């Protein structure tokens, strides 16, 4: 769940939907979530950060979040899927998905730090003490 | 929430520095220094690992923590870099 | 009578919270050890691969760091400390050949010591070409701190193995002589 | 949990392919013969490197080497260099003449390359169930002939058979030492 709550109802009132459980599911059947977000606002809406408990390094978007590039793994996924819609006065958004060694965190990530000045890098983290310092 | 809003057009891509796995537990503490270019790594091990930009990424021997502190004991999960107070 | 009935219902939801959190300690426990059997067990499987690579393909030995290490029959022999030195321009042949199987062996045991390369593309480029000049600066740079790397997750005895010692360190850790074979992580 | 599945996903991609897997690296089929990432023999439309033909000629020597010191396949010329390009193939009882793998010499090298080669599948054949017979390698007249029927014509003569019989035979040299160590990994493995 990524949502935007108006605090005056006191609600989440955004989405990238992704997860078994429907908007605002009863039982949330999709126990999975993301975290760690930054924020900035950049391209129209607001541009966030955060860390992916799915594993998913997440550069997220609103108004073409299918159509940017995100630094999540798992590249058996064609082009990134995000579905963007307009739900009862907001947009709202329905995210889809699509030897070696595993090189993306093997724990559960929460922590997101990057730095950059027309390039930089970021720093990334796991449940149990993983480092992921990415450029 | 960023100081200097960007262009739109931000993408990631498959880039990266350096890697660790030196805090013996769970890490869910970091602070991000803003005057300098480091950054503090804590573990539920009740130890903080200390790792600066400039160092730790590479042209050195070793890239371990700078300031590796676990007299406080416990488990570190909460640090903070204070806002111009010199402290942490 | 209204914020304690709130309250009433947050403590009963502060309870089951507790009970959960007693079970997820639980799992949590379980799931470590679950993950430690499983870096065991890939520690186990690396040391039976490796000393069958070691007693196979490269005989990685000791003469009986300026002692020499033979391997990959008598054509390739090199000491501890590792020829870099001497790379400006069968000493030269053998240590070509001990070098392009370390190259290999490196990405071999980052595949079943699991630690992955920070300049992956290493057996090719260390191997084969006469890079002698910058690129061979760079080279043997990534080759030093991969080696490091190597050391540190097994720093075992980091005195033992002592810099300048790339053959020593190699044969130590490489040979399912290491005191603490198969280990990985911090 | 996560870094479990990572350490037993690691286990078993190691599992699956071998140490041998992994050290050779090497196809079966297509536009050439491929071991460890490699490309054995060009075409009229086709770019390799020879110089990777070199390293890919130093690593069979090499190959070979470790598997005649693991079981036979040292009988004659079974006195290989296994250190790369500029190898060098000889017999245990003969060292007069070095026979470089690399540049008539090359083409002796081709030669006692097959010997070696069907030694080796004397070696592997010995099982109770025949095994190494999907095609044959022969040494002094330089045919590689495959016994799956294959009607392609491939020799191993420096002339004649350098761009489609020399990829051929690169490529059924790569897969008869494919299934030779994978019958090698099969028991080593246990």
């Amino acid at each position: 769940e990524v949502s935007m709550w108006d605090m005056e109802t006191g609600d989440r009132r955004f989405t990238l939907w992704a997860s078994s459980a429907p908007p605002l599911s009863e039982l949330q059947p999709s126990p999975h979530s993301v975290h760690g977000i930054y924020c900035s606002p950049a391209d129209g809406n607001p541009i966030l950060l955060t860390a992916g408990s799915d594993m998913k390094i997440r550069f997220w978007d609103l108004a073409y979040p299918e159509r940017s590039y995100v630094v999540a793994g798992s590249t058996s996924s064609p082009s990134v899927s995000y579905y963007r819609k307009i739900i009862e006065g907001t947009e709202v958004v329905q995210e889809i998905q699509n030897e070696s060694l595993p090189v993306g965190h093997h724990d559960i990530i929460t922590d997101v730090a990057t730095f950059q000045t027309t390039q930089g890098f970021i720093v990334t983290a796991s449940r149990d003490g993983i480092v992921k310092v990415w450029k | 929430w960023e100081s200097k809003p960007p262009p739109p057009g931000w993408r990631p891509k498959g880039l990266l520095v350096a890697h660790l796995h030196e805090h013996k537990s769970a890490v869910n503490r970091i602070r991000v220094s803003d005057e300098h270019s480091l950054f503090a790594t804590c573990s539920n091990d009740g130890t903080v690992k200390i790792w600066n930009s400039q160092k730790m990424e590479g042209k050195t021997t070793t890239t371990r923590s700078i300031l590796t502190y676990s007299r406080i004991g416990g488990r570190v999960k909460t640090l903070t870099f204070c806002q111009g107070s010199h402290y942490l | 009578q209204k914020l304690y009935s709130r309250a009433q219902r947050h403590q009963e939801k502060k309870e089951k919270i507790q009970r959960h959190n007693r079970k997820l300690g639980d799992l949590v426990e379980k799931k470590t050890i679950d993950l430690r059997s499983h870096y065991e067990r890939l520690a186990n499987l690396r040391r039976s691969h490796i000393l069958e690579l070691t007693s196979v393909i490269f005989p990685i030995e000791e003469v009986k760091g300026d002692t020499s290490i033979s391997i990959t029959g008598p054509w390739i022999s090199l000491p501890n400390n590792g020829d870099y030195s001497a790379y400006y321009s069968n000493p030269a042949y053998t240590i070509s050949a001990a070098l392009c199987y370390a190259t290999q062996l490196v990405n071999i045991l980052s595949h079943i010591l699991d630690v992955n390369l920070p300049k992956k593309l290493c057996n090719s480029e260390f191997c084969g070409e006469n890079l002698s000049k910058q690129k061979f600066t760079r080279a043997v740079k990534k080759l030093n701190a991969n080696i490091l790397y190597l050391c540190f997750s097994q720093h075992v005895n980091l005195d033992q193995l002592q810099p300048l010692h790339t053959l020593r360190n190699l044969m130590y850790l490489v040979s399912p002589s290491s005191e603490h074979l198969g280990r990985s992580g911090p | 949990e996560n870094q479990m599945r990572y350490a037993q996903t690691q286990l078993d991609k190691l599992k699956k392919t071998n140490v041998f897997n992994a050290t050779f690296h090497i196809w079966h089929s297509g536009q050439f013969g491929t071991i460890n990432n490699f490309r054995l023999g060009r075409l009229p439309s086709v770019p390799v490197e020879w110089n990777e033909i070199n390293a890919a000629w130093g690593q069979t020597v090499l190959l070979l080497h470790a598997l005649a010191n693991k079981m036979g396949l040292k009988f004659q010329r079974y006195r290989l260099v296994p250190y790369g390009n500029h190898s060098y193939l000889e017999s245990l009882t003969d060292k007069s003449k070095e026979l470089p793998l690399y540049c008539n010499k090359f083409d002796h090298a081709m030669v006692a390359f097959l010997d070696c080669v069907q030694q080796f599948k004397e070696e592997v054949e010995k099982g109770e169930t025949r095994f190494c017979l999907p095609y044959r390698m022969d040494v002094e007249k330089g045919k590689i002939e495959d016994t799956g029927g294959s009607g392609g014509s491939y020799s191993i003569k420096t002339q004649f058979n350098s761009e489609e019989q020399w990829t051929k035979a690169l490529k059924f040299m790569l897969t008869n030492l494919k299934w030779g160590l994978a019958w090698v990994s099969s028991q080593f493995y246990n």
